[PDB]
């Protein structure tokens, strides 16, 4: 049909395939031997390669640089990143509902219909939520129909904006499309459709970009210094002092005072002055882009101790118990709260099992304390007292033999 | 004309004269809701006053109180006039730049010293044993660091810091002794248990083996006599206490243990120098004094390192003062005399002169 592709091929399978074939031929012409080699290894070992690409960032900097799987990751990512689309395109793929924190079956595979009750439950669960996505996946340019593989009852229909890296390629008989997820998903709408005799949920999804430095702390640090150098300057006398008193403070007295309900149980002029000065220090230069930050948190933040048998996430029951307790919930820190632009593990918190991966909207109160030399090493972002975080999703991964959790969360104030 | 060396710690100040082989004075780094009281003199009262430690985790956090510590050092401990002596000060690794500046300002504007210098503690330690290349494990009362050093240069990006040291070990020993059936809870009792820790604790080569032995044989039991003749018995607490260094979860901490921070620090260095670091693991500070710590560190790092790696743990008997000793040697080298910041240089450039000379 047309001289220019649409933004969405919809059910036009045949034009979608023909088009992606030409595009695969064209793109093959721009990949070097190593990128082609990476692509070839991907076809042989896609699942493991994709798995590695999802959790890669969470280890010691030195464990990452010495994983041999890092070559395949970087080379494959360069191949994808090279070919950026010049206008939006929509894609289709199936997900498990567990992916969006719906930890039951929408329906069994043998069932043909979805209850209105499962539908409303699902809508309530996935509504008003940014779900972080990572790693390589194969997507389709057309809506699956009679005769395509349909592994789950959940079909995602995703609009990818202009400049999304996309790698069309051929594997045996098939034309495939590879992307590296590096964004959050908003589900704008769900509808129940029917394909080949069975009801499916179709999620209309769009994308929210955030700066996510992951293990590239150097890039992260450059970025932060570059945006918060002036911040050092525009601070007043007390602010600079109270913040440094917090910084090489001090946070322990302030934060216990906050946690205790001090201001409204046992007022203190000196500390109440201090809380409000720091808050005003964080309103000074609000976060100038959507930003992912990482916090390795202590079990106490989630009502556990290091000896609680519920903190043994190697037993699947305790993961489930944790999800039921926190997943979907909002969570409030009466204290000021410390995070990093980096995702890597560190000596000071090498054994903490719970990682908060927090979405910070542009203009949120907060500061890159690490532009201030001297405690600029934690690559630290300080978030305001009383901050609330919606926990969208809980994932688990293996660090050696220890299971740890990643809490996909969002700053909602 | 004789330079002073003041090694300021979280728990103790070690002070003396460059050229001496030991500090002349070692005293508590404390100041007493009626004010100026310092060291053993800060026990003028633990009543109307309570004790304050101006130095926390190796970092100066109260400047008014630190000035009192230094006043006490010059006038009461060493009995010298600060105006008449160049003064070498020590600082923690990764000490904030603003801190070094503030130390410089105080020594010139408050104490009117003719010259001074700020030296990194771990570098002085390494230097005491005649080395210029090595990785230092420095563990005192407040903080422990791993500081890799190549040809006289600390490598800051590879420095590891654990806020767990002697005072946490003392508190843990109070707790598990209390769990044994004794009662150690007061500040005076904390001092008694520091003394027990210092006399009776050791690091087990194999912790789980030593634990089984304990519950069986009783040849690991030792006795200790309290100030009023009550004699008490200590068993597996002897090695459970400093085991905390290798297993900080004992104290409810989720950081790497001391062997793992040493390995992490080495892995952050250029591959080409790692052999030099493994072959030159130097220990300093009071909390490295435990019998068996060197052997245990050897075994743990062996487990982590490539099987071909030559590993050596150097633990001098004078470990506890090696920072001080290193400062005494440094301050008296002819090639160091250039490095002193004079009062004139401070008058010309400001406090920020420390960065371009220290
Ligand atoms: N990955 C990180 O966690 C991270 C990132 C950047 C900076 N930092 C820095 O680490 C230093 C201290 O460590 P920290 O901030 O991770 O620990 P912290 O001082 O925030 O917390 C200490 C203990 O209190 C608990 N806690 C904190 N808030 C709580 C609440 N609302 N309810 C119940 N328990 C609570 C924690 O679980 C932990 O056990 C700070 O100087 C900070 O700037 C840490
Ligand atoms: N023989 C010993 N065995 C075990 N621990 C000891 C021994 N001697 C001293 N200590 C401990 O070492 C600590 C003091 O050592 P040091 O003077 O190196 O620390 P500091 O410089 O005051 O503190 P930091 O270096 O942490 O700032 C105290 O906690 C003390 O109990
Ligand atoms: C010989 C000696 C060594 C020493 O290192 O004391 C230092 C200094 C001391 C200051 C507080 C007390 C009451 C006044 C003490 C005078 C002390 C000289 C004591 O507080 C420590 O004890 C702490 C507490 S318990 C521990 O493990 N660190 C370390
Ligand atoms: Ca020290």
């Amino acid at each position: 049909a047309f001289i220019e592709r649409p933004e969405d091929f919809l059910k036009d399978k045949e034009n979608a395939i023909q088009w992606e074939k030409k595009e695969a031929e064209r793109v093959e012409k721009n990949l070097d031997t190593l990128e082609k080699e990476a692509l070839e290894l991907y076809k042989k070992d896609s699942e493991q390669i994709s798995n590695y690409s999802q959790t890669r960032q969470y280890f010691y900097d030195y464990q990452i640089e010495s994983n041999p799987r890092e070559k395949e990751y970087k080379n494959l990512r360069n191949a994808i990143s090279k070919n950026k689309i010049d206008k939006p395109i929509n894609v289709y793929y199936f997900e498990s509902p567990e992916k969006f924190a719906f930890n039951k079956e929408i329906r069994t595979e043998n069932q043909n219909e979805i209850s209105l009750e499962k539908f409303n439950e699902l809508k309530e669960t996935i509504q008003d939520k940014l779900f972080k996505q990572d790693g390589f996946k194969d997507v389709s340019l057309y809506e699956p129909g009679n005769g395509d593989e349909k592994p789950t009852p959940l079909l995602i229909h995703l609009k990818l904006p202009k400049n999304t890296g996309m790698l069309p390629y051929i594997n045996s008989n098939d034309v495939k499309t590879l992307i590296e997820q590096d964004y959050s998903i908003k589900i704008d709408k769900i509808v129940r459709i029917v394909i080949e005799g069975k009801q499916y949920i179709k999620a209309e999804a769009s994308i929210v970009n955030s700066l996510d430095f992951k293990d590239d702390v150097s890039k992260g640090d450059l970025w932060g210094k570059e945006n918060y150098s002036d911040w050092s300057n525009k601070l007043t006398p007390n602010e600079l002092a109270d913040v440094n008193d917090y910084m090489r403070g001090g946070y322990t007295a302030i934060n216990n005072y906050l946690i205790s309900n001090g201001p409204l149980n046992n007022p203190n002029p000196e500390l109440d002055s201090k809380v409000n000065n720091i808050e005003n220090a964080l309103k000074l230069t609000p976060i100038p882009s959507n930003l992912i930050v990482y916090r390795r948190s202590g079990p106490q933040e989630f009502g556990l101790t290091l000896t609680s048998p519920e903190y043994d996430f190697n037993k699947i029951e305790n993961i489930d118990a944790f999800k039921e307790k926190w997943e979907g919930k909002v969570i409030t820190y009466p204290n000021f709260i410390s995070t990093s632009i980096g995702s890597v593990n560190m000596s000071a918190f090498a054994k903490r099992k719970i990682i908060l991966r927090i979405n910070i909207p542009k203009d949120s109160p907060g500061a890159y304390l690490s532009a201030i030399p001297g405690y600029a090493g934690e690559y630290a972002v300080l978030l305001n007292h009383g901050s609330k975080f919606k926990i969208n999703k809980v994932d688990s991964y293996k660090d050696g033999t220890v299971t740890k959790l990643i809490l996909d969360a969002t700053l909602i104030n | 004309t004789t330079a002073l060396v003041c090694d300021n710690g979280s728990g103790l100040v070690k002070a003396g004269f460059a050229g001496d082989d030991a500090p002349r004075a070692v005293f508590p780094s404390i100041v007493g809701r009626k004010d100026s009281y310092v060291g053993d003199e800060a026990q003028s009262k633990r009543g109307i006053l309570t004790l304050k430690y101006p130095i926390e985790h190796g970092i100066i956090t109260n400047w008014d109180d630190m000035e009192k510590i230094w006043h006490h050092t010059f006038y009461n401990e060493l009995r010298v006039a600060p105006e008449e002596h160049p003064t070498l000060l020590t600082e923690a690794p990764l000490n904030p730049k603003a801190n070094r500046e503030k130390m410089t300002q105080i020594m010139f504007e408050t104490f009117n010293v003719p010259a001074m210098y700020v030296a990194i503690q771990a570098v002085l330690s390494l230097y005491a044993s005649g080395r210029t290349t090595g990785i230092v494990l420095d563990s005192g009362d407040g903080v422990t660091h791993n500081v890799p050093i190549y040809e006289g240069y600390a490598l800051p990006h590879a420095i590891m810091r654990l806020d767990l040291a002697g005072r946490d070990l003392t508190d843990y020993l109070m707790k598990i002794l209390t769990e044994r059936g004794y009662s150690f809870v007061t500040t005076a009792e904390r001092e008694i248990v520091r003394d027990i820790k210092e006399k009776l604790c050791y690091v087990a080569l194999d912790f789980e083996n030593e634990m089984a032995t304990a519950a069986s044989s009783s040849s690991l039991e030792k006795s200790y006599e309290l100030p009023d003749g009550q004699v008490i018995t200590i068993g597996n607490e002897r090695f459970r206490c400093p085991e905390t260094l290798f297993q900080p979860s004992f104290i409810g901490m989720e950081s790497a243990g001391i062997h793992e921070t040493t390995y992490n620090s080495i892995m952050k260095c250029d591959i080409d120098i790692r052999k030099d670091l493994y072959a030159n693991n130097v220990m300093s500070g009071g909390t490295t004094m435990y019998p068996g710590i060197a052997d245990r560190m050897q075994k743990e790092i062996t487990a982590l390192a490539p099987s071909t790696m030559k590993i050596k743990i150097i633990a001098p008997p004078e470990r506890k003062y090696s920072v001080w000793i290193g400062g005494s040697i440094l301050a008296s080298l002819s090639t160091f005399q250039q490095m002193w910041i004079t009062k004139q240089e401070y008058d010309e450039a400001g406090p920020s002169i420390v960065h371009r000379k220290c």
